[PDB]
């Protein structure tokens, strides 16, 4: 620590605050958080983690960083220079806009507050407030694993239960002991590292009195508006986009001055509403309106002009997403427009795809939106849904989803130990293990749990690891537009029309679906309607499947797995044997093996017209041990149902399900060959390998030694034909570098 | 680089499609010997190998962090010398480990 800067800073604070800037101190003491200031200072002194619960416009975010900082400035101990405050924000626009506002609240005195986000950042010295995103701090933990270079950590907006804020809180259990005076499992002294959890009034007890509470916070502070009337679609007259525009126009004429805050779903409808209010009796109001878009990817949130109240004669209208619900606070709002709609990300655990869907808003969110109009004056909240839709559609997940995406993602924020990560309701540790075993099967992790180079590519991809791998295989195997559409969709004679578009000898269901899309893009004009009628197709789903294809390409290029043509990212006889290997690379370890004489074309007897081959098959798999040697059959929706005369004996599936007559069925399948599989099962633990075995084997040295290798699979594991392999015996082991 | 080519050529030259049991008779008789906990039937096989086979066999022992095969094989030799038969050979099976 440095003593001469301390007493200089101590003197300069008192000189400025007492006799140069007591006009925004008057504004700061009007915020409810100031009334509890001294109590917050004593609470952090006596208790090393505390929780501040506070509703919309309490001032928790702006004031609490300043108070602890100002307390250290006015004191000999804690001195100024040991004061390094880090404040976690969930969204980039909140981190910038809070930092800029706090800078204005501290004047031109010097660098006291800044922000730090991905690609737009400054460092800081000792004596400094820093507003940063959650995923900045998680990356910093790779070099400061136990948070040595910060003296107080403020976790704001923890109620939203973002994956990063839940992760940081579980990490804090591990970290708080070894910085904060736990010496070999015993508590010996007052914890040096101080923590503040900040939250809205949404499940305060998850962070103040629940089962998983003990690392979150023991003392709780509840820090407290003018009346905001609630209107619903019954008392309003607005059914859609250009109707939401009609509403902005209505409260311009009546409903005396004050800003309009328009909550919308996301960027696409922000764009349409901003156009409807700028290129419009419409143009009657254009020039009298200042219309501002607000979103996490737009620059407006970091600009002083949004928090600024409008020029004289002009009405401020703010077209915003859920960013204005808790993260960004604009004080001039009096009219809130709530669409009731927003976007959320759902991970479907059995399908491996992340979707970004248009949901309905929560009951809690709608009430939080009402509280954004009550800050300056009495206000009104225009909810664009029926009062019935409040009861039924509106909600008041971590224990009901497959967890592989999250376990892989946590390792990019440096949270290696998944079991040691606490959440308000913890998952089963069986679920955590099953997801690690799935990641190990794909080779996303090694069999000691550490992140692989492929697992790092998979964690930077914005979709589930199985299908992020499927895309990465389509890079190598030159079939990108076809595979990106498939992966996009799962993240978000009629018989002879079907067998013509299957394309024999290619029996791949996944290749078939592309061949249908290639046929769809070949039916222009009115042929589109009669094609979808002829082939029993869903035009609208084909359009969505094509829309998802573009997305997959946009995401993979942005993760640096594909080239770009003039900046642009574009998804566009076929190698049917290559495609089956790539399909296998995503469906591994779910393999099934058909067995003679009962499964094959022996069973071609007699049933006339609809011939039925009778299929004797079990599953072969090591990463699903409980389905190993289990008897299975094709589902009747699958095309492999009742078929004979196949070229290989091996197939892979996504989903296997037991239904009527206790026939365990494979829902969807693809014919694969053993040589395609071999490499797929070479990722790690699932593949079973044996010692070398006549044919001589030449060994260059201790490591370098080539010989025929008998690889096994898998519980039940089948054997396989020997593969001339180059095995560089590293760490006293004959691991296969490449199949010769 | 030229020296890698001869090994590649020999492998290419022999492409027999014949399938030979994944687990050899030796390791399988070691495995049943360890599970049984009596190797008396194991050591009767080690007498009847050729000297050409034995160097190919004891070099072909699965050695890993857990060390299961090596500890199985030492417990064959200790159970051999308790019987006092074939005192010449079992010590040479012992010495051939250390090379």
């Amino acid at each position: 620590a440095y003593v001469p800067i301390n007493e200089n800073s101590t003197r300069k604070a008192f000189y400025v605050e007492v006799s140069r800037s007591d006009e925004i101190q008057k504004a700061r003491i009007q915020l409810p958080v100031f009334g509890e200031e001294h109590k917050i200072m004593e609470a952090i002194h006596h208790n090393d983690v505390v929780i501040i619960c506070g509703e919309t416009g309490s001032g928790k975010t702006t004031q609490v960083p300043q108070f602890l900082y100002e307390a250290g400035f006015g004191a000999e101990d804690s001195p100024d220079y040991p004061g390094m405050v880090g404040i976690t924000q969930p969204r980039r626009v909140a981190a910038v806009s809070m930092a800029e506002r706090v800078a204005n609240e501290l004047g031109d005195h010097g660098h006291k507050v800044g922000y730090q986000i991905r690609f737009d950042s400054t460092a800081k010295e000792d004596t400094k407030v820093k507003f940063m995103t959650d995923g900045v701090l998680l990356r910093e933990m790779m070099h400061d694993f136990k948070l040595t270079k910060y003296s107080s950590i403020i976790i704001d907006e923890a109620h939203e239960r973002n994956i990063n804020t839940d992760i940081l809180i579980g990490m804090l259990s591990r970290c708080v002991r070894l910085r904060a005076k736990l010496h070999k499992e015993n508590p010996i002294e007052h914890k040096k590292l101080k923590l503040i959890i900040m939250s809205a009034t949404l499940r305060v007890s998850d962070f103040s009195e629940n089962k998983t509470l003990f690392p979150i916070a023991p003392p709780v502070l509840q820090v407290d508006q003018f009346p905001v009337s609630i209107h619903f679609n019954r008392r309003t007259a607005f059914n859609y986009t250009d109707e939401a525009f009609r509403k902005t126009c209505k409260i311009h004429q009546k409903l005396p001055p004050g800003a309009i805050l328009v909550f919308l779903t996301g960027q696409q409808e922000i764009t349409h509403m901003v156009k409807r209010l700028r290129k419009e009796e419409g143009q009657t109001a254009n020039d009298p309106l200042y219309v501002l878009p607000l979103y996490s990817l737009l620059p407006t949130k970091e600009q002083m002009r949004v928090f600024q109240k409008p020029p004289q004669g002009s009405r401020l209208c703010i077209v915003a997403t859920n960013v204005a619900e808790t993260s960004l606070t604009i004080p001039g709002v009096r009219y809130v427009v709530d669409s009731g709609r927003s976007k959320e990300r759902k991970y479907n655990e059995s399908n491996g795809v992340q979707s970004f869907e248009v949901g309905w808003v929560s009951k809690a969110s709608a009430n939080q939106r009402s509280g954004r109009a009550g800050r300056t004056g009495p206000g009104h909240c225009y909810r664009l849904y029926s009062s019935a839709v409040f009861e039924h559609d509106f909600e008041q997940e971590i224990l009901r989803m497959p967890v592989e995406s999250i376990v892989l993602q946590m390792k990019s924020m440096a949270i290696h130990n998944i079991i040691n990560f606490p959440f308000p309701t913890p998952p089963d540790r069986v679920a955590l293990s099953k997801a690690i075993q799935l990641l190990q099967y794909l080779g996303a992790l090694d069999n000691k749990e550490m992140i692989t180079e492929d697992g790092k590519k998979m964690s930077l991809f914005p979709l589930s690891p199985r299908f992020s791998k499927m895309l990465l295989v389509s890079d190598e195997k030159a079939c990108l537009p076809y595979i990106v559409a498939i992966v996009s969709a799962l993240s978000v004679k009629f018989y002879k029309s079907r067998s013509q578009f299957s394309k024999l000898d290619k029996f791949s269901d996944v290749f078939r679906l592309l061949s249908v899309v290639s046929a769809m893009d070949y039916v222009p004009k009115e042929q589109k309607e009669i094609f979808m009628k002829k082939n029993f197709l869903r035009g609208k789903l084909m359009e969505e499947i094509v829309k998802l294809r573009k997305q997959l390409m946009y995401i993979i290029k942005s993760n640096t797995s594909k080239e770009n043509i003039a900046v642009v990212i574009r998804n566009e006889v076929i190698q049917i044997k290559l495609l089956k290997q790539m399909i296998c690379a995503g469906f591994v370890d779910h393999v099934a093996v058909r067995a003679d004489v009962l499964f094959p074309d022996d069973a071609k007897i007699t049933n006339r017209t609809s011939i039925i081959n009778i299929p004797y098959i079990p599953v072969l798999a090591t990463r699903t041990p409980n389905i190993e040697d289990c008897f299975v059959y094709i589902h009747p929706t699958s095309i492999l149902n009742n078929l004979g005369e196949m070229p290989p004996k091996y197939m892979l599936y996504y989903s296997l399900h037991l239904g009527g007559n206790n026939k365990t069925r494979m829902n969807t399948l693809c014919d694969i060959a053993s040589t395609p599989l071999a490499n797929i099962a070479r990722k790690g633990l699932l593949l079973t390998y044996s010692k070398p075995l006549g044919l001589k084997t030449v060994n260059l040295s201790p490591t370098e030694r080539y010989c025929y290798v008998v690889p096994r699979f898998g519980k039940i594991g089948w054997d396989l034909n020997p593969i001339a392999v180059h095995q560089k015996k590293q760490k006293g082991q004959w691991t296969v570098i490449k199949f010769i | 680089a030229q020296k890698k080519l001869d090994a590649e050529e020999q492998m290419n030259k022999f492409k027999v499609t014949g399938r030979l049991g994944f687990e050899s008779h030796f390791t399988k008789q070691l495995r049943e010997g360890s599970q049984s906990k009596d190797y008396s039937s194991l050591l009767a096989t080690l007498i009847n190998f050729s000297p050409a086979a034995v160097d190919l066999e004891i070099r072909s022992l699965n050695s890993f962090e857990p060390f299961d095969e090596i500890v199985w094989f030492i417990d064959a030799l200790t159970q051999g010398l308790k019987s006092n038969k074939n005192f010449e050979l079992y010590e040479t099976f012992m010495s051939l480990l250390f090379k």
